[PDB]
C-alpha cells in the first residue's frame, strides 16, 4: 500500500480515467492486458501497473517477446529440468519459474514464432508448467501483464495471431489515449521534462517556452506519446541556452535536418 | 620467488620402497604400498600447493606492482574476485 | 547455441586426502608440525 | 465428478458415450472443437477409467524442443550427453499404462508426428542406443480442435496419424449449438466469480438480458463467453444491479 | 504359430512367393497401402527364415536424427567418447544373424541414405573408434506405405542405394483392391472384440451393413478394416438386436 | 583375383589400372554403378609393392566433423595412441569412398593432406606424410558440378594426375550374358538350386533391349529377381524381371 | 581526460563538430554519428570519451557487424550463467567494460531486429542483457552509435523499431565526407607525412611533390583516414629515399605490373 506515483505524466486527458480503471482492476489478479500507444507509454502503463500491484505482492517479472528460434527462451518459459537444456544440468528453474506469484509482464512484440505463442497458452492454462525434461509437473501462481501495440482483431482474421492466444487472454482491454489524441497535458508534462532537464543539466533558470513554440507542438503530429515529446524537450534543451536569448532556439530532433 | 629455505620438501624413502617391492609376505607388501600411495599423494599435494602459491603471488604481484614501487598510496582497490579472475582456481583457493 | 547432445568429447569430490590438503596451505610454520606429525606415521617418507 | 456439467441432452449423450468408452483404453481423438471440449471431462473421463488407479498424466504436444524430441518420447537417455548419466524413463514410460491425453495435437511437428504414431501404434521404449526396448500399454486419447479430414486433404497430418485414433472422435457442440443451459452455467459463474469478486450475492437481475446474452456469437469458446460475464460483473462491481441492459466488449472501445 | 488375418488367392500368391523367399537377406521389400501390417508377415517369415529363432529389429527410422549408426545402429562400445565413460551396444551389430526390418524407411534422412549406401553395399562399414568392421548375418527387411518410383524420380533417395535396396521387392494388394472376404474378417473381428469387450456374442451384420462395406471406399485397406472393427466395437450397441448396419465418419455431425 | 565381364576398351582400361598399379601416385577415380574400380582398385593394390600393404578404405560419409580430425589421425583427453585415418593406412593402399557426399571440413582436411599437413593432436604431434599411396573413388559428381563451385577447386587441383573414365553397361554388354550366367550359378548354389534350367534366347534378346542404369548391380538384381520369380528349374525360363518396382 | 585531435581538421566544418563535440562532452546521452568508410568516426568518438567528462572508465568500440553471428553480439551485451557450453572469451567482460563507461558500435545496421529489441529494451532500464537466472544490473553506462547507413533509411526498411530509433538516437555528428573536404585534407595529409618520417626513422622526409599533392586530391579518398594511411604506407614502400617525389600508390594489391 504505497504510492509510488513516478513519473505518471500526461493526465490532463482522458487518461485520468484510465488510470481510475486501472485502480479499479488493481485487485483482481485475473489476466491484465492492455493496449499501449505505439512508440511510447507502455513502459510507463507497466510501471503503473506494477506500483497498482502491492510491492510485498511479488517481483515484477518482465520479458520482451521472442520466437521459439532461440531454445534458451523455449528454456526459459517452459523450464530446464534436465541437462543440456539451461544452466547447469540441475533443475534450473525458468523465467516463468522465477516468477512465482509475481506480475508477468508480458510484451506484444509480435514474434513470428506462433509455436511460442502456443507454448504460452499452456503457461497460462491452469496455473501449471512442467520443466525441459521435468519428471513431476508444478502448479504455479504468478501475475499476468500484458500490452499492445496493434489491432489485435485484424491480426485475428489475418491469422497472424492465434485466436486461442487472443482468447485466453485479454480478460479486459485497456487502452492509451493517443499522443494526437491525449494533447491536453502538452503543456504540463513539457514542462515537466524541462524541468527536469534544467535540473541535469544544471541550468540556472527556467528558460521558457514561446507561444510559437507551443504552436508548432500544437501541430506536431507527436508519434511517440510521452517518449518522443520528451526527447523532443531535451533536443530542445541542448540547442538552447537557459534564461538567454538561445531559449528561443529550440530543436525538434537531431534526425530532422540542421536549421 | 618462493624463499628456497622456507619451503619444505619430502623425499620417499627409497630403501623402504625397495624393500616393500621385494617383500617376501604379502600382508607387508601391501601396507608398504598403500603407505607409498599415501605418502605420493601427500608429496604431489604440497607440491601443488607450493605452486598455487606461488602462482598466485605471481598474480598478485602483476596487479600491485604500483604499490609495490610507488608506495602505499599508489595502492589499487583490489578485491579477491580481481585476483581470483586473472587465476584458473577459485575464491575459494584465493582465500 | 544451437540445441544437441555429446557428439565430441572433453571434475571431482575431493576425498579426505585432498581434502586435508585444501585445508592445509593455511599456514607455514604450522604446517610443519603437521608434517613431522604425518612423517611420523608414514614409514616410507623421509 | 468434482468438474461441473454442460447438463444438456446432447451433453449428456456425450457423458454416456465418454462413460461407455471409459473401461477402454484404446486411443481416442475426441475433437477439441475450438475451445469447447472441457478438458476437465476428459479428466473425469480418465477418473472414471482404471486408469485412474494407474498414472494417469497428460502434456501438450507442441511443448518440446525439435532436437530434443527422442529425450521427450524416451525421458532422459544415460548416453545422450556426458553430464546427464540416468536412463531416465519418458512421460509416456512416467504413465506406463495411465491415461495419455494429447493436447496440441494439430500443432505437432511432422517429423514429430512420423515419429510419435509409428512409436504408439507399435513400438517399445527404446532409447538411445538401448539393448532392448520395453512394451508399455499406456492408454491414450488425444483432442484436436480441427478437422482431422482437413489436415489429410491438405496432407499435413500422416495417414498412420489419422488411423492413431481408436476411439470415435467425440465432437461437442458449439455454445451457439448447443445453448440449452445457458441461464443455469451463467448462473453458476455469476455465483463463482461473486465468491471470487468477494460479493455475497447480486441483488439485481436479468434473465432475460441473461438469454440475450445466450444469443451471441460466443467465439473462442464456451468458457471464454462465461469469463464475459465475470468481466461485465468486475466493470459493474456493484450487487444492486440488473443484468438488463449489460453488454461485456472489451476489445470494443467505449463511447 | 503365424496368426493371418488375409485368405485370398492373391494373398496365397504372396505367402506362396515368401516360402519362395528364403532366408537370403536379400533387398527385398514389402509394399503396401496405410495399415497393411506386412511387417508382421515379414516377422513370420523371418521366424520361417533359417533364424527359426533368431532377433529382430523393429527399429522406427523416424526416431533417428542427428545421430550416425554408431549412435543406435552401430553402437559405442568404445570408451571415453562423447559423453561419459561406457560402452554401448548398436541395434544392427546387435541384430546380426538375426532380422533387422525397417519401419517406414521410406521416410529416412539423406545422410541416413547415403549410410546405408554403404552398409547395404559392404555389410562391414561401422565402427566406434574401429580399423575393420564385421560382416552382418542379419536379415534385411523393410516395408513402407510410399511409393519410391515417385520418390527416387523426385530424388528424395539415391536412385543407385534404391536399386541396391532393392532384389525381390514386392507389393501387397491392397484390402480395398481385394473387396473379398470382408464378411469373415468382420466377423472375426467381432469375435475378437466379444472376447475382448466380455461380450455374450457378435450381434450379426445384415444385408445392410453388407452393402456398406462392399460399397465402403476402405482407403485404409486393412486399416481402414480395423477402424470398421474398432467402430463396430463403439456401435455394438445390443447383441440381441442384430446390427443392420455399422457406419462411421469422422467429420459425420451428429444430427 | 577379379572377376567381371571382358570388353576391349575395357580390357585396355584394365591394363592401364595395372601399368599404374605399381605406382604409388594418387589415384581419382570415376565410376558408372559398375564394378565402380573398387575390385580395380583393389586388383592394383595387390599388383602394387603394397599387397601386403594396407588396404584401409574409409567410405569419407559417415564420420562427424567434430571428431573429422579426430578421424585424421586425431587423440585428445583417456586412452591414447588411436590408430588415425592415414595411420592405419600407411604403407599401403588408402582408398576413400563416398566423397561426392562429404562436407567441406573433409575438404579441407582432404586439402590439408595433399601436401600431407600434420597432425599435431594431443594423442601426438605426428607429422603425417606416411607415404601410403592414396587413391580416391565414388566420384558421383560430374566435373561441372566441381565447377558448379561445390568442391574446393584446390583439391580438384590436388586430384590425380588423370581420371579413370568408365563406361556404360549399355556401351558393351557382349559378356553380359555370361557374367549373368555366372551369378545365377552362384545364386544356385547360394539357393541351393538343383541346376540351371536354361534361358530362353528370345527372352535374353528381349531383356537386352535395357540401358542397364545400374550395370552390373542392376544385371545381378534383374537375374535374381527372375531366379526367384521362377522359383524352379524344370524348364528354361523364358520371361523377364523388368523391374521389382513394377505393378502386377 | 583530455580529447586528443592529433592531425584535427583544418576545416571550420570539423572545428564546429569539436565544439558540438565538447559541448555534449558535460552530458550523459547516446551520441549517432553519420560517418563514411573510413571517415574517422570512431576516432571522433574515442576523443569525445576522452573529453567526456572524466576518462569514463573502461571505453570499448566493439562493432556488431565485425561478428561472426548476432548470438556471439548478444553474448557480448550479456551472458547467461551456464548457458550453452564454452566460449572464446569471458562474453560479460563486453558489458561490463559499459560499466562505469559508454556504449560504442559500428555499422550497427548489420545488427539483429531481435539483437536491437533487445538493446532498446536494456538501453531504457540499463539492466544487464543477460539475466542468467537472475535480476539483471543495472549499470551507469552511456552509449554511442556510428552507421553510415541513413537512420530514416533504416526507419523506412522497418529494420529499427521507432522507439529504437527516437531513444538511440539523441545526438547527432554527421562526418563531413573526405572528398568534400579539401583543406582539412591537406593539413591531414601534412601531418601523416609528418609522422611517417618520424616514425619510419628515415633521415630525410622526402615531402611531397606538387603534382603528387594534386592527384593524391584528385583521388576520391573516401577512407579519410583509412584510404589515406592506406597511400602513406603505399608510397613508404616505395621509398625514393628522399629524392623520389613520384609517391606510386600501391596501396591496392590486385594492382601490379
Ligand atoms: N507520465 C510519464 N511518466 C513516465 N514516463 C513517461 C510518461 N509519459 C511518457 N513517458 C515515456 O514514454 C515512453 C513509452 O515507451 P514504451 O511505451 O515502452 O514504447 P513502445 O510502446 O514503443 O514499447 C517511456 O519510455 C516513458 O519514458
Ligand atoms: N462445465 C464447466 N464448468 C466450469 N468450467 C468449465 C466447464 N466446462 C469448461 N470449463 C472451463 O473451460 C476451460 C477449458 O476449456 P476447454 O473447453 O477444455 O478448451 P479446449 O476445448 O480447447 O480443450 C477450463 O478452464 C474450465 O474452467
Ligand atoms: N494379415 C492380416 N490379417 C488381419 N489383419 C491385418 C493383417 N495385416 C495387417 N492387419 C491389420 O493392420 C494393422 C496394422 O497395419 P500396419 O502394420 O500399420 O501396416 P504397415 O505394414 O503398412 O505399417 C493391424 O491393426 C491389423 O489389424
Ligand atoms: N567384373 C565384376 N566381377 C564380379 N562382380 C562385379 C563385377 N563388376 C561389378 N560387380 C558387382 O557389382 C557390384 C557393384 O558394387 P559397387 O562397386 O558398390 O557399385 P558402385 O561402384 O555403384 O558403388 C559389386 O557388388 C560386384 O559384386
Ligand atoms: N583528428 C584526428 N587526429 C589524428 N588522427 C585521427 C583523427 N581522426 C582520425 N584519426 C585517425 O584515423 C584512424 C581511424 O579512425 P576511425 O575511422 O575512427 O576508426 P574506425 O576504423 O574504427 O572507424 C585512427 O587510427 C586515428 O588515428
Ligand atoms: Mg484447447
Ligand atoms: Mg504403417
Ligand atoms: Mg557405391
Ligand atoms: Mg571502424
Ligand atoms: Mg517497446
Amino acid at each position: 500500500m504505497a504510492e509510488y506515483k513516478d513519473n505518471l505524466l500526461g493526465e490532463a486527458n482522458s487518461f485520468l480515467e484510465v488510470l481510475e480503471q486501472v485502480s479499479h482492476l488493481a485487485p483482481l489478479d485475473k489476466p491484465v492486458l492492455i493496449i499501449g500507444e505505439r512508440g511510447t507509454g507502455k513502459e510507463l502503463i507497466a510501471s503503473r501497473l506494477h506500483y497498482l500491484s502491492s510491492r510485498w505482492q511479488g517481483p515484477f517479472i518482465s520479458l520482451n517477446c521472442a520466437a521459439l528460434n532461440e531454445n534458451l527462451l523455449d528454456s526459459e518459459l517452459f523450464g530446464h529440468e534436465a541437462g543440456a537444456f539451461t544452466g547447469a544440468q540441475k533443475r534450473h528453474p525458468g523465467r516463468f519459474e522465477r516468477a512465482d506469484g509475481g506480475t508477468l509482464f508480458l510484451d506484444e512484440l509480435a514474434t513470428a514464432p506462433m509455436m511460442v505463442q502456443e507454448k504460452l497458452l499452456r503457461v497460462i492454462e491452469y496455473g501449471e508448467l512442467e520443466r525441459v525434461g521435468g519428471s513431476q509437473p508444478l502448479q504455479v501462481n504468478v501475475r499476468l501483464v500484458c500490452a499492445t501495440n496493434a489491432d489485435l482483431p485484424a491480426m485475428v482474421n489475418e491469422g497472424t495471431f492465434r485466436a486461442d492466444l487472443l482468447d485466453r487472454l485479454a480478460f479486459d482491454v485497456v487502452q492509451l489515449p493517443p499522443l494526437r489524441e491525449r494533447e491536453s497535458d502538452i503543456m504540463l508534462m513539457a514542462e515537466y521534462f524541462a524541468i527536469q532537464m534544467c535540473r541535469e543539466i544544471k541550468l540556472p533558470l527556467f528558460p521558457g517556452f514561446t507561444e510559437r513554440a507551443r504552436e508548432t507542438l500544437l501541430n506536431y503530429r507527436w508519434p511517440g506519446n510521452i517518449r518522443e515529446l520528451k526527447n523532443v524537450v531535451e533536443r530542445s534543451v541542448y540547442r538552447h541556452g537557459t534564461s538567454d536569448y538561445p531559449l528561443d532556439d529550440i530543436i525538434i530532433d537531431p534526425f530532422k535536418r540542421r536549421p | 620467488e618462493l624463499n628456497a629455505d622456507s619451503i619444505p620438501r619430502l623425499k620417499i624413502n627409497q630403501q623402504y620402497a625397495a624393500m616393500g617391492n621385494s617383500a617376501r609376505n604379502d600382508a607387508d607388501g601391501q601396507f608398504i604400498r598403500s603407505n607409498l600411495q599415501e605418502a605420493r599423494w601427500l608429496i604431489k599435494s604440497l607440491e601443488s600447493r607450493n605452486d598455487t602459491l606461488l602462482r598466485v603471488s605471481r598474480c598478485i604481484v602483476e596487479q600491485q606492482q604500483a604499490f609495490f614501487e610507488q608506495g602505499e598510496e599508489y595502492m589499487k582497490p583490489m578485491v579477491l574476485a580481481d585476483i581470483a579472475q586473472a587465476v584458473e582456481m577459485h575464491e575459494s583457493t584465493i582465500s | 547455441m544451437k540445441q544437441g547432445l555429446q557428439l565430441r568429447l572433453s571434475l571431482a569430490m575431493t576425498p579426505q586426502l585432498q581434502q586435508a590438503i585444501r585445508l592445509l596451505q593455511l599456514s607455514t610454520l604450522e604446517l610443519q608440525q603437521e608434517l613431522q606429525q604425518a612423517l611420523e606415521s608414514n614409514p616410507l617418507l623421509e
